[PDB]
């Protein structure tokens, strides 16, 4: 709910337009964005190209890493700088099995062969990495390393700023839509946005655009609906902006049905990774049962996925779901027994890990430590309840929803190159338009290091594209003017109909942003396999969700906003609604349950490797307002065996 | 969510910009031009990231756990420096914990983005190598990955 | 969420006190309350007794009948005024079976032999009852009759005003605590409250007090958490006030674990009674299966209950829950097929039943008609989704939670009179304190007619009690002043700590009523068998609930209020929290699952007639802060067979 | 929730009481002394019972379905008289339905609570009989119920 202290209204016709010409436009200054800005700045010199970074907030702390992180989840270690070295083939296998057999191995191997270099730079720039007495990076699990990362983002922000230059960074500007080439319906030409600090409409003209807006959160109703509606495990700041503008432009989406359900500490949603991998913490139901063991038989049906090590994330979730369905909650993370066992009676050893335990939360999700304090929970004495949160749509973590993007020339097989007009690494199906981080689908487990790395990859590819294809799109001023009118329409609608009611937020001719979001969240929660049905859904529910979303989309044309802040909230809602529609249509298309634990189609409860071991790719045609789907059979690209 | 202490907030009127307003990733912190004091404009959209809390030079901002699940009394207070950060965790029952973690091993603003990197070249632009590779990776050669036969 | 336009603060010592002396004090001017006022005025003349009625809102439309009702759910018809005659024995049997074997038959049979008279008076006063061309009351089901009840409350309100006199009705006065006899720790002496229209503290001194505050709603998180949080099926106006003050006074509760989960039209929660009973509408799952058929066999384990006609409501709900868990939603009320079948091709007949269809909604839950309008749902063309709402606690509907009360001398067996110091119909274990309507437990299915009736029964008893026992309660002035300070403490706390923050609703030293409520709802929803766990719970969940409720209870001492409206909201919260605790403790105490469909104890999944065919009665001792539980074995009072 | 139309609301002219504020079962309707116009002070606590809508002599109150599940465009408008009430239901798609139902068969304020009832007596006070019984029940005597053998 939002109650503005005072109005801040503007009509489109009275807002000044600022035109910015650049070659490379990066939308989103988070981890993948900063990675793209950094790398682009390096190669751009070959052609004296201009690089522009637009961020809706402030790069210093914007995005998923605002609080910092307690670890770097992707570090292969090909030379032995950490406690554990790994091979790239082993990593690609690991990711594909975790995704239940579906992953663009050409894209996964590509970022993995580059990621370590990014991590090494991170340390060179000042990031404090946990080290052993011998000087090795402390491993959390097999692929992650512990870091003192409270200032993880500010550090990466500084690098990007030094690289691209502050005068090329636009903060507090919200990009709500892309601009396409006036003479080519499948080429990008720039993007439009507005300031949230003053009345100013932006028109960016670019030859290449890189979507780095992060994923989408708040599409589903959280486990807390009051103030805690703001407590989402993933970045509440990411609302699927990239998904919206990209899909609207006609860029094809992939695996958009593949959401991610994280198992975290209850309510505060603190991380469980370090607790499971580093502290060897056990998770048990209300009756002291270790379900990863008591529910081992239920995984046997999945072949070979159920026998993989580690157990695929979705299947790990499946085991907890079964416990929840049997009503064996609360589920506990026995931190007390984990610390005692790890210390082994040594009180000094206990104090050391006790501090490490708290750093794990104070370095990335303070709310959990605050929850502990408010509820008088001392991790060394009593356990903590854990639970799976609501669905999130992203492609950098354990989910692979995002845009279908081209891979490197040396790894991408012909089977995956078919839908791309131009074969540039990370370019979408829309020429000149790249997608990275949460925005690039079918290649997950990138995380902080992986996203920054994927940004570097698209950036270099973008410079190569510009110098090789010499793009020169032209925006359509008629469209720009229509978009400018749409941009501030909510404010104008508010002024036009506010007099119908003595109350600003109870009007028959418009809905405020928070009002439309509550509705979206209810629709998704009840029909799109949300927490309300224990992540279950079926064709009928999904079809009803489309009908309800249709009603909501129509009403978006009647959105109202009382200030710039709410105007951005308005467009963040718009972005979520379309993102949600794509998700629903994608889940409706795939007739199988490949990721039990993430969602279950009760009408097609089994995993189908006979007809569905494929990537589901869709396209939305704005002019025809039609969605088209297709199945791209998965093919193993990298050498590995179960 | 975050909240501003009136007695401590001076509206950053002795600074070139308002710290909290500048830093908030969700555009929640703003100034009440009447009082010349900051306030969270939309608390239920607060992620409790503590960015505002850490950047307020007057230490006027704190966080009061979401009412949905937080009993009154708890608090986490940070004192961020240049190389490390201090935390005081105060329990509802009165227990007080203190911690200190490193946050950076180099001076702020000292990053030279491409230190030691050779200049980019048209030829290099056509390879799979990113800036500083393959050496920043730790190997003399670009990492190879076996393709499936 | 509440955002007052301006402040309205008062310190306790600045608030004038108004003392009201009376003989009979009725708290709550709803249906049971008005029934009490009406009857009491009749017998009071015998001793020139003063009868007072206190209501927090306005009697004309206060309570559950504010919108009116479409039927009178309880009308036996012992002569043949309706389309169907019944016997009292069959009614008692019906109610006990619906309760899965547990109902105070002395209490049920008592209101049942009086209810018809009340209905006849309602018609005498102007209530339009649907009649057949032959002049008979039109039956809905076996026990209900259709009515044109839009003005059902105004009419009953008039009867009460005419009977007791407007000078004896106090409106807009919220009662928050009872007063006990300074001379006797187990006797009532009156009650305290405050006005919500002006700074005025009330002290009602009385010889007899009747609790008629209605049940409790909003204890659990609803299926809609935004504005629609206000769309609770049951009266959002009733917040368990009676339960709180009565239990705080030491009056024993009974069957407080027996909540009611209503199956109704989705979201708007329109009534299904007429649709099921009158229009012969079928409810089918997403695949067209009529689940009362496909799930009949599963009721075989609940012999003889599962083989009863009509089938116990909780068992009907259980069938719905099975469908929900198997993921066969949406569940549809096929109104379109009902209307066509009923009209039989006759267009004029269709028009007639079509109007009746909408009146069923426009006479008691307009939101449902509005929902159809907003969603373009024409009941003659397409079906509507139905779903079970969150739990509600009351004793007049299908739920039987409330105070353990004494029955009539000519029906109550020795087994049920043991806990009453004085044997007066509807009197609690506390002398001089009566409970009616939702407040009287163990005798459900009173509905509108029965609640009014029970109010009549208690009122006459109160007069008899007064004239026979001749009480002369003395209030403790020391306690009164303490209560006065507590009454406005929230306002004084706000003034004392608001300066700690630049935002009124984000303060570390206090919580506002809406903030405490959201917390209460989340706790109950997640641990006390709410919608969150599909009405499931266990010992552990319940124990954790008590832990969280304890935290919340302590924080109630740090409640704040910015005006009179919010001050009422504050106390309404306080009332709800204690009601919540009692409900949790009762559910924890009864080790069985007697009402699947209302709630499941996964740790005690079966119905136990060997050890739990008893009423669970409890008492809270405020001095010791201890809860004591007792099992009162059920005994069949009336003659009947399954 | 309900909402007041400013153009029709007159803060209840010179009448003795504010209809909407007087009738609301949840104390939601109140007057803005500044504008002299009413408004719902806490819409998420609205039951949408239409009491205020019906009692507004200016017809200045309407109901806009809860945003959680209500698409825009629907409306139910009542016109309550003395013996019946009329309803107009307007669908989002323009469909318009009109109904009229009886609400009372007797004049308002004409109830005589104990009409025809005999005076109460101390003896009767001790029986199970309520005012008007057993006559009002319609039976040949006070209803008897068989006790379990
Ligand atoms: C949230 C979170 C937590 C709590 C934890 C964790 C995580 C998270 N992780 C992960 C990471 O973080 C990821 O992966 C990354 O970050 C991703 O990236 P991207 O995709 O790029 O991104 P972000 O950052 O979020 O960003 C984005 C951006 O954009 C923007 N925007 C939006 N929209 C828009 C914009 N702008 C303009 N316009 C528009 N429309 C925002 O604002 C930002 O800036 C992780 N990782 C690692 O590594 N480690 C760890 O530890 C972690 N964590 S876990 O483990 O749990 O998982
Ligand atoms: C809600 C509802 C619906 C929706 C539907 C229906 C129903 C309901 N039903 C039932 C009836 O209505 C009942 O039963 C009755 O009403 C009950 O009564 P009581 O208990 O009395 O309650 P009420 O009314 O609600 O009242 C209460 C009063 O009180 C008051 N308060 C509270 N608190 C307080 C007060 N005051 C002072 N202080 C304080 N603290 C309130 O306000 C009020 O006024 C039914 N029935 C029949 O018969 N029919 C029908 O139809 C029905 N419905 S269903 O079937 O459908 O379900
Ligand atoms: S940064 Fe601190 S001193 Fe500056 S406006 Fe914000 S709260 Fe006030
Ligand atoms: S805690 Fe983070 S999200 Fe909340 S206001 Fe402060 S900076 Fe903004
Ligand atoms: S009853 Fe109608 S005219 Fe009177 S104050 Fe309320 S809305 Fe305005
Ligand atoms: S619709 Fe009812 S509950 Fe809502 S404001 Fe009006 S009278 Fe009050």
């Amino acid at each position: 709910v939002y109650y503005p202290k005072k109005y801040e209204l503007y009509k489109a016709d009275e807002v000044p337009t600022e035109v910015v010409e650049t070659d490379i436009l990066i939308i989103g200054g988070g981890f993948s964005g900063c990675g793209a800005a950094y790398e682009a700045a390096y190669w751009a010199k070959l052609g004296g190209l201009k690089v522009t970074l637009v961020e809706k907030a402030a790069v210093e702390r914007s995005g998923a890493v605002a609080q910092g992180l307690s670890a770097i989840n992707t570090y292969i270690d090909l030379t032995g700088r950490s406690e554990r070295q790994n091979t790239l083939e082993d990593y690609v296998r690991y990711v594909t099995l975790d995704m239940m057999g579906l992953a663009r191995e050409d894209l996964v191997a590509d970022y993995a062969r580059h990621v370590d270099g990014t991590v090494h730079l991170f340390e060179k720039w000042g990031l404090p990495i946990w080290k052993t007495p011998d000087g090795k990076y402390v491993r959390e699990g097999q692929w992650q390393i512990m870091i003192h990362g409270e200032s993880y983002k500010p550090i990466i922000a500084e690098a990007a700023k030094m690289a691209v230059g502050e005068e090329n960074i636009y903060e507090r500007v919200f990009i709500f839509e892309l601009l396409k080439d006036n003479n080519d319906p499948n080429a990008v030409a720039g993007a439009v946005g507005f300031s949230v600090r003053e009345p100013k409409f932006y028109v960016f003209k670019a030859k290449a655009v890189i979507l780095a807006t992060g994923g989408a959160t708040l599409l589903f109703r959280p486990r807390s609906t009051g103030e805690a509606a703001g407590r989402t495990w993933y970045a509440i700041f990411d609302t699927g902006s990239g998904y919206y503008m990209g899909l609207k432009a006609g860029a094809m989406l992939t695996q958009f049905e593949h959401r991610f359900i994280p198992f975290r500490f209850k309510d505060g949603y603190g991380p469980v990774g370090a607790w499971f991998l580093f502290f060897k913490c056990k998770a048990k139901n209300a009756y002291g049962e270790e379900y990863i063991k008591t529910r081992a038989a239920e995984l046997e049906k999945y072949k070979p996925y159920g026998a993989a090590q580690p157990i695929p994330t979705p299947l790990r979730n499946h085991q907890v779901m079964l416990e929840i369905m049997d009503g064996n909650q609360p589920i506990y993370m026995h931190t007390e027994e984990a610390l005692a066992e790890l210390a082994g009676g040594d009180k000094k050893k206990l104090k050391h890990i006790y501090e490490e335990a708290f750093e794990d939360f104070l370095d990335m999700t303070v709310s959990q430590a605050l929850l502990w304090a408010c509820q008088n929970i001392d991790p060394q004495e009593q356990p903590s309840e854990a639970a799976p949160a609501e669905p999130y749509i992203m492609g950098s973590h354990s989910g692979e929803a995002g845009f279908w993007v081209c891979g490197p020339e040396d790894l991408m097989p012909e089977e995956y190159a078919k839908l791309f007009p131009l074969k540039y690494n990370r370019m979408t199906t829309v020429k000149g338009l790249f997608a990275i981080g949460d925005c690039a689908g079918a290649n997950p487990h990138k995380f902080s290091s992986g996203s920054f790395t994927e940004g570097r990859i698209a950036a270099k590819a973008a410079v190569r594209f510009i110098l090789e294809q010499k793009p020169n799109p032209e925006i359509d001023d008629a469209v720009v003017e229509e978009l400018k009118k749409k941009a501030y329409a909510p404010m104008e609608r508010f002024m036009q109909y506010k007099d119908l009611s003595t109350a600003d937020d109870v009007n028959p001719e418009y809905i405020l942003p928070w009002q439309g979001l509550v509705r979206l969240q209810k629709i998704m929660d009840e029909y799109a396999a949300g927490i309300a049905t224990i992540y279950k859904t079926n064709e009928k529910m999904l079809q009803r969700a489309l009908e309800l979303l249709a009603f909501l989309k129509e009403d978006l044309e009647k959105l109202a906003a009382r200030d710039l802040h709410e105007l951005m909230r308005a467009w963040e809602l718009v972005h979520r609604v379309w993102t949600a529609e794509a998700h629903v249509r994608h889940m409706l298309f795939r007739k199988e349950t490949r990721w039990p634990g993430y969602y279950y189609r009760t009408d097609y409860p089994e995993l189908n490797d006979e007809e569905w071991k494929c990537f589901v790719c869709s396209k939305y045609d704005a002019e025809k307002d039609e969605w088209t789907f297709e199945k791209v059979p998965y093919v193993q690209v990298i050498e590995w065996s179960f | 969510p975050s909240f501003v202490n009136p007695e401590k907030c001076d509206g950053c009127k002795a600074l070139e910009r308002t710290a909290c307003e500048y830093i908030c990733p969700n555009d929640l912190m703003t100034l009440d031009k009447e009082k010349m004091k900051a306030y969270n404009r939309e608390p239920d959209m607060c992620w409790e990231c503590y960015s505002c809390v850490k950047m307020c030079p007057q230490g006027a901002i704190d966080v009061r756990g979401y009412v949905d699940y937080s009993p009154l009394g708890g608090a986490c207070v940070p004192m961020r420096g240049t190389s490390d950060i201090m935390w005081t965790v105060k329990y509802r029952n009165g227990k007080v914990l203190r911690f200190k973690f490193a946050i950076r091993t180099t001076p702020w603003g000292s990053i030279q983005p491409f230190e030691g990197f050779p200049e980019p070249t048209e030829e290099a632009l056509k390879s799979e190598l990113l800036a500083g590779e393959p050496e920043i990776i730790g190997t003399s050669e670009f990492p190879q990955v076996k393709k499936k036969a």
